[PDB]
Formats: C-alpha cells, structure tokens, sequence
C-alpha cells in the first residue's frame, strides 16, 4: 500500500531523519507517543500514515525507518528526544566507534559488522510492508560513516532486493565552503559506488542551501536545523502523491523511469520554488507562473551548479495545493519558450508533471510562510558535470600529492581503488560531455 | 563507549594532570569527594569517557599518575581534587631522574615500566571501547621525558591501533630552566615521531607570552600555565563528551590533520581568552574567535606560523552557534591568507561544533593546526643539541647509564630528517 522504507546513515543523515520525521508526524498528526488521536470520529483517515508508518495493531504507529550510525552520540540524542517512544528501538542502530571521515575504515573495518544487523532490520521492515515502492537513503557522502556504510548498504540492497527502487539523497561536499579536509576522497569513492548501485541520486550542497536561506528566508545565521527542515519539505513534496490524492499522482518509481535517461547518468539537482519568510509572503502574489519561473532560477537550486552552463536533460515538476492544470501547462509552455533554459535536442518532451491537492504544511518553529501553492523540481541536467569536474580537480590535487592515502591503506583498502574510482569519474564526466552535444 | 585513559608522568606531568582533572570535573560538576553535584543530566551521558564508576556512585578518574620523585605524590594530594584519584593508580620511584633522560629511560624507568604497564593494561581491559590514551608530559625534565617515551613505546607495541595522543612540553631556549634540556628533548622526540599518534607541543615561554600579552596577569605562576593547557586539553576532546551538531572525536582530528605519518605535531590555542580589563570591551562572537585563535600570538607554541605554512588546521567550537557562521569564517580565512595555507590541499581547515560551552562561557574555540613553523621550533633544539654535543658536554652522565653516542647521532639525525620533511612539504608546490 505505497510503503516507503526510509534509511539514514551518518550524523547528517540522522539529523535529516529527525527533521523529516517530525514533519511527517505533523503531517499525519501523530503525537510523539505514536498514537494517532482520532479527530471528530467522522471516520478513520487511514491510508495516509501507512506510506511511511506502520500500525502495530494496537493503535501505535511506528515509522518504517532505520537509523544507521557508528557513533552512539547523535542516535542517543534521538533517543533522548521528543520522539523517544516513537521509534521501535531496534531500528536506531548504533556502533561503538565511528569511521571518523575515513571511508575505508567504515567500508571494511567497522561497517562490515553493523551492516548485518541493519540488513536484518531492513528485511524485517520489508516483510512487514506489502507493495513497497522503494527505499530512500539520506547520507553525507563527505563523512566516513555516511559514505562507506551507504555504499555497503546500497550494494546489499541491490543484490538482495529487486527492481523496487533506490532513491539517494546525498549531502555532497559543498564546492566552495568545505568543512573537512578529507572530503574529496570519501566523496569520490562514495560516488564510484553510488553511480553503480543507485537508481536516483538527488544532490544537496549545504552551501547552496545556506545561500537560499539567506537570500529568501533572511535568516542570516542559519543552522543545520533550517537546512534539515528545508530538505524535509523537499522530500515531503516528493512523496506527497503517495499519501494525498491530487489531479495527477507521481509514485516514486516514476522518477527512475522519466528523469534518468541512461543507467550511468542518474544524478539530479532539485529546487523548491516558494520559499518565503512568513513576514515576506505578505507582499507576494505566488501565482503558479511565479512559482514555475522561480523554480528554474539557478539561484534556487538545492545543489550548487548553474544549469545555464549545462543543458536540461529532464525535469520533474511536482505541485502541491491550489494548483490548476491549465496554469501548469501555460507555465511549462512559457518556460520552454525561454532562451536561458535549453533542452537537449534528442529529449523534446522534458517534463514529468504531478499535481497533488495537499497544500504543504507549516511546521511551528521553522521560519516558512503558510502557502497554498508549491512546487518541487527534480531535474537531471548536464551542469552537474561542473561539480563532478570540480571534485575531480580537488581529488586530483590531493592524490597526485598522495596526501592521506596512508590512512585508507591502513584499512586494508587497496590503493588501486583510488585510481579506479578517479578513472570512473573521468569516464563519467566524459559521458556527460558526450550526451551534452547534439546529434549529427 | 570510546573510553579514554589519561596518563600523566612527571612533575610538570602531574601538575598538568591535576589542573586538567580539576577542569574536567568542573565541567562534569563532580565534587572532589567524588560524587556528582551538577544539574544537567547531559553531564552524565558521557561521564564514563573519563571516569570509571566505583561503589557508592563515586566516580574515579581513569588517570594514571607516575613519577620518580616520590614527593610529587604529596604534591598532587595537596591540591584540591587530589582526593579524586584512586591511590592504586599512583606509581612512584624513589631516586628520581634528576633531569636525566637516560636515567629515566634505561636505569630506573625500566623498573617502573612493568608496574605502570600492569596498571594501564588493567585500566584498558576494564574499558570496553577505548578511543585511546591521552598522555601528557614535559620533555625538559628527565623522568617525564624518559619514562614517558619508554611507556609510550611499550603501550604502542601493546595497543597499536588505539589512539596514542601526547601533550609534550618541549623546553625553549628562552626560559632554559635546566641545561640538559637539549639532550632530553632530542632523545624524546626521536622516539615520539616513531610511536606517538599525534602530538601537541606546548612551550612555557609561549604560555608566558600569552599570559602577558593576551591575558594581563601581574603574577603568572605555573598554576596559571597549567590552567591554560587544561582549558586547551579539555577543548580537544569536547565532542567526545557532548552531543553538538557536528561531532569530531580524537580519531577524526587525527585523520583530518595527519597528511603523512611523520607529521603529527600541532600548535594548539584557545579562543575566548581576554584580559579582565578588555573583557567588557571586545564583544564575543564567532569572527572574533577566529581572529583570535588564528593570531600568531595566541598559539600555545613558540613557533610563529607566519614564517611557516599551515599544512592542515582544525578548530572545535563549544556552544550553540550558527554552522553557516563558523563555516563561512573558515572559508573566509582560507581565501584571505592563501599564502599561509598549502595549495595542494583544497580546503585545509577542518571544522567541528559542540553545542555545550565551557562553564560560565557562551562560545569558545580550541584550535589545533599542523604547521611548518614547528620545524623552526625544532631547529632551535637541533642547533642547541649540536652546539652542546660538539664538545660532548655532560655526555658522561648519559653514557654511564648504558647509552652510547650512536644513540645521540641517530636521534639528532632523525630530528634533522623530520625537520627536512617539514621543510620540503612547506616549500613543495602544486
Ligand atoms: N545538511 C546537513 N548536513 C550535515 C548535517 N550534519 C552533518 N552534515 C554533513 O555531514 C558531514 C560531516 O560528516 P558526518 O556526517 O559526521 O559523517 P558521518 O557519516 O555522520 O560519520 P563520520 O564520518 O564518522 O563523521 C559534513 O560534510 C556535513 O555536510 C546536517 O545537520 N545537515
Ligand atoms: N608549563 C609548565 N611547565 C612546567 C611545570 N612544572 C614544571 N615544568 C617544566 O618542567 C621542566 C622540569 O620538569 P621535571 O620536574 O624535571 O619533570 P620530570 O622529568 O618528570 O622530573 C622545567 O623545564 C619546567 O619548565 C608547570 O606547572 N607548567
Ligand atoms: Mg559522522
């Protein structure tokens, strides 16, 4: 019944998990205890929570989630949070010591012990669900746990599970404003595994989200919480169809059908158009035309790469709330008319459109205006080759110096994997450049 | 989970350790009797990382105090919180090295190493998941330096993968309390480079500088120096004891600051230090903390980094703050002084955040940067050792202990090679 097993790796992943799960509980009005309170007793509004939650049969709805980490700190802060009783304790897996940004350490030494318990919990949650769409996996491809454990988990999911899905939400190392020195190596190896084992990899860069926040929300001092809540809004809009009825319904499986044209090229930017201060929306009309135009402004991309340098290969717009199909068609027409926006020739029809009646909720405490119309665009564009070449350049610097390779080699990782992944990335950017050209 | 075994050896070692345990207790609100007195339950979520539990809820520091001058036992017992440590951990000789490295590394240290090895082994096996040991000592003295490097070699042979971090107090030609400081420092670092995971150097003259310029203290005593180094040391492992937004344990700092295994020397610093006079003037905010903790004066080493170039650097911020602010400050200082940072490293700064500040404080940073200026601070000791070794002064003191001149030759050559390595990776370009 449209079930979606969620996965979360690493500290970033688990913080995003907290965010998205607070958001979901607020959406379905599930009190922190886990008991959905009946409202007006006019009929049980079932079929809604079931996408993400699962009823234990006694009025307790537990989330179909699994949290994975090798450091017991953040997972315990989850345990000592407003949602302590909310999660079935088995799913909040933890390890004694962490990989410490050492992708290899988490990939061979530490992970290969907790991956078994995680796979067990996953098979459990799957045996529960009937008609599962696929798995969402949020992870920081910069950190050791995130990257490494995510690679291992995705490989195990690929081999053990059928064509269901694998949606990946990666917090890529921001191009300009980095946080760790070893980010290049972990990011590159994570990518080399990801491109093989993931269906869809929507990219996310904290730098771009910082810029979006200060530009629109005017929160000059954002924290990771605001970023988390923005990403939560995003993935909510991504699965709104699986829960709320609308004019057109886009199941998660349809992205991997539409957006990704070739098995290797499956990286995608994302954008969320109406993002306005509660006190600023007083001045905005928020027409669907305005939404659609703003969603294509390269500034509002959730990742940081300008598609004006690239080409839009495919786009998926998903609208929520007071949406009318006539205006949506008009807006996509006008956008196709624009010159700043260019589509590849061989893809003439570059749009998957979804329209869901459910207006996006507002979370108390997050600075976002109530709004009746929203969109989220997942776009596979050629400009992501820019960020990939950027990481290639940084990684090439470090590795031509052979800077930190000893750390990884100490973890039984054969150093040949480095050059192998770098050559794979060279081939990938070559693929992007190739498909960027028109036909002969 | 991720336990720590503190190891202090030597007079300066014992003073540093005593002040350190005082500060860590003030951080956990533990009263010198041994019980808890705080108010935030968080203060107990990670309390096992440094203390073991004893019967009656009394928490006992997982410390191991060792020395060769038995008077230091009386010394540590004298100060407050001297009641904390369990006397079983106390290990002491009777003779004392007397500033002699060999005496504390061959003749006498070899006779206490067995006992302290038993003690550290018991403390380790008692703990389940050991992050590693945080040893602290001074290289100027004999017992500290010699016994410290001996036991460090031993424990490294016994626990290779665990972190073996060391706060070493290298003597400076500025203060030059003793005269055999060159031989001690040389014969210490020669093994330090071979066994230590990561090393923070601390120079008394640098601490005096900080206590005279940054702080304006009419009478800086060794107590105040120990206080500063304690504040630093606590700030190092802060993320291990408190949740924060982006965690960073010791191993994370290690991997993020060690390009090559022989370059494991950093220069620490503490951000919000301000004199009681200028305290009300300079407002407390993240850019101020950056400007300070990156001042060439504010470093706890005597090496001016301006001459050098930061290979990598890290910072740990205590207290709730905006991740965008700190990360933007990092990027800013990166793009501001690009000459001061190696080019082949894309982003040489590692940032971390814990949202629990030091008591009575709002925000505070603990900077740890691997530079090449340290190569200068080692050139100092190298030329000092060369001078006082050409004519073979005081050499008989060491040779009578079973040590031979070949040891001095190999030690000074190893230090020279380390210096050349740092020099190359400074001048190297990409
Ligand atoms: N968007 C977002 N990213 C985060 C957040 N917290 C951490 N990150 C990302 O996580 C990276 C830090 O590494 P970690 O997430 O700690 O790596 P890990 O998988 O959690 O485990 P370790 O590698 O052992 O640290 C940084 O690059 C951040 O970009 C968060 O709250 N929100
Ligand atoms: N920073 C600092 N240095 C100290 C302190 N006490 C002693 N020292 C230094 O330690 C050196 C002497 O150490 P010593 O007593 O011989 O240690 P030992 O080798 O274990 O006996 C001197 O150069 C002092 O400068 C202190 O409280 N703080
Ligand atoms: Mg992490």
């Amino acid at each position: 019944m449209r079930e979606v097993i969620s996965i979360h790796v690493g500290q970033g992943g688990i913080q995003v998990g907290n965010a998205c799960w607070e958001l979901f509980c607020l959406e379905h009005g599930i009190q922190p205890d886990g008991q959905m309170p009946s409202d007006k007793t006019i009929g049980g509004g079932d079929d809604a929570f079931n996408t993400f939650f699962s009823e234990t049969g006694a009025g307790k709805h537990v989330p179909r989630a699994v949290f994975l980490d090798l450091e017991p700190t953040v997972i315990d802060e989850v345990r000592t949070g407003t949602y302590r009783q909310l999660f079935h304790p088995e799913q909040l897996i933890s390890g004694k010591e962490d990989a410490a940004n050492n992708f290899a350490r988490g990939h061979y030494t530490i992970g290969k012990e907790i991956v078994d318990l995680c796979l067990d919990r996953i098979r459990k949650l799957a045996d529960n669900c009937t008609g599962l769409q696929g798995f969402l996996v949020f992870n920081s491809v910069g950190g050791g746990t995130g990257s490494g454990l995510g690679s291992l988990l995705l490989e195990r999911l690929s081999v053990d599970y059928g064509k269901k899905s694998k949606l990946g939400f990666t917090i890529y190392p921001s191009p300009q404003v980095s946080t760790a020195v070893v980010e290049p190596y972990n990011s590159i190896l994570s990518t080399h595994s990801l491109l093989e084992h993931t269906d869809v990899a929507v990219m996310l860069d904290n730098e771009a989200i910082y810029d979006i926040c200060r530009r629109n929300l005017d929160i000059e001092r954002p924290t990771y919480t605001n970023l988390n809540r923005l990403i939560a809004q995003v993935i909510s809009s991504l699965t709104a169809s699986l829960r709320f009825d609308g004019a057109l319904n886009v199941d998660i499986t349809e992205f991997q059908t539409n957006l990704v044209p070739y098995p290797r090229i499956h990286f995608m930017l994302s954008s969320y158009a109406p993002i306005i201060s509660a006190e600023k929306a007083y001045h905005e009309q928020l027409s669907v035309a305005e939404i659609t135009n703003s969603a294509f402004e390269p500034a509002n991309m959730m990742a940081k790469c300008d598609p004006r340098h690239g080409k839009y290969m495919a786009c998926s717009m998903m609208y929520r709330g007071d949406v009318v199909p006539k205006d949506v068609n008009a807006s996509i027409a006008t956008i196709k008319t624009k010159r700043t926006i260019q589509f590849v020739d061989w893809c003439p029809t570059g749009f998957k459109v979804g329209i869901n009646y459910q207006p996006p909720t507002v979370v108390p405490g997050g600075d976002l205006a109530k709004v009746m119309r929203a969109v989220c665009m997942i776009s596979n564009s050629t400009a992501i080759a820019e960020v990939f070449s950027r990481l290639d350049h940084k990684f090439d610097l470090m590795y031509a110096k052979r800077a930190f390779v000893h750390w990884y080699v100490g973890e039984g990782m054969e150093e040949g994997e480095f050059s192998e992944a770098r050559e794979d990335l060279a081939a990938l950017e070559k693929d992007y450049e190739e498909v960027g050209i028109e036909t002969a | 989970m991720r336990e720590i075994v503190h190891i202090q050896g030597g007079q300066c070692g014992n003073q540093i350790g005593a002040k350190f345990w005082e500060v860590i207790s003030d951080e956990h609100g533990i009263d010198p009797t041994g019980t808890y007195h705080g108010d935030s339950d968080l203060q107990l979520e990670r309390i096992n990382v440094y203390y073991n539990e004893a019967t009656g809820g009394r928490y006992v520091p997982r410390a191991i105090l060792m020395d060769l001058e038995p008077g230091t036992m009386d010394s540590v017992r004298a100060g407050p919180f001297g009641q904390l440590f369990r006397p079983d951990n106390f290990v002491f000789g009777q003779t004392g090295a007397g500033n002699n490295w060999a005496k504390g590394h061959y003749t006498e240290g070899a006779e206490l190493i067995d006992s302290v090895l038993d003690v550290v082994r018991k403390e380790a096996e008692g703990c389940d998941c050991l992050q590693g040991f945080q040893i602290t000592h001074s290289l100027g003295g004999g017992t500290g330096s010699g016994m410290g490097t001996l036991l460090i070699s031993k424990v490294r042979e016994e626990y290779p993968d665990r972190i073996m971090e060391t706060f070493s107090v290298v003597p400076s030609p500025k203060v030059s309390d003793t005269v055999v400081e060159p031989y001690n420092a040389t014969l210490s670092v020669h093994q330090l480079v071979e066994n230590a995971d990561e090393c923070m150097v601390i120079d008394n003259e640098a601490l005096y500088d900080i206590c005279f310029r940054t702080l304006k203290l009419t009478t800086p005593t060794y107590g105040d120096l120990n206080h500063l180094v304690s504040a630093a040391m606590s700030g190092v492992t802060c993320c291990l004891r408190f949740p924060g937004q982006l965690n960073s344990d010791l191993r994370k700092l290690a991997v993020n600051l060690i390009p090559f295994p022989r370059l494991h020397f950093f220069m620490i610093g503490f951000a919000p230090l301000t004199s009681r006079g200028s305290q009300q003037y300079r407002a407390l905010t993240v850019p101020e903390l950056t400007q300070q903790m990156f001042d060439a004066k504010n470093m706890m080493c005597a090496a001016d980094p301006r001459h050098g170039r930061y290979l990598t650097a890290s910072a740990l911020f205590r207290g709730r703050m905006s991740t965008k602010e700190v990360d933007e400050q990092m990027l800013n200082v990166q793009n501001k002084n690009s000459s001061y940072f190696v080019e082949w490293i894309p982003n040489n700064i590692k940032s971390s955040i814990c949202d629990i500040p030091p008591k009575g404080l709002k925000m505070a940073v603990t900077f740890v940067g691997n530079s090449t200026a340290i190569q200068e601070m080692f050139k100092r000791v190298a030329e000092q050792f060369t001078a006082m070794f050409r004519r073979k002064a005081f050499l008989h003191w060491y040779t009578g202990e079973g040590m031979d001149e070949m040891e001095f030759t190999e030690a000074e050559s190893n230090m020279n090679d380390l210096v050349s390595e740092y020099q190359q990776y400074q001048d190297a370009t990409a």
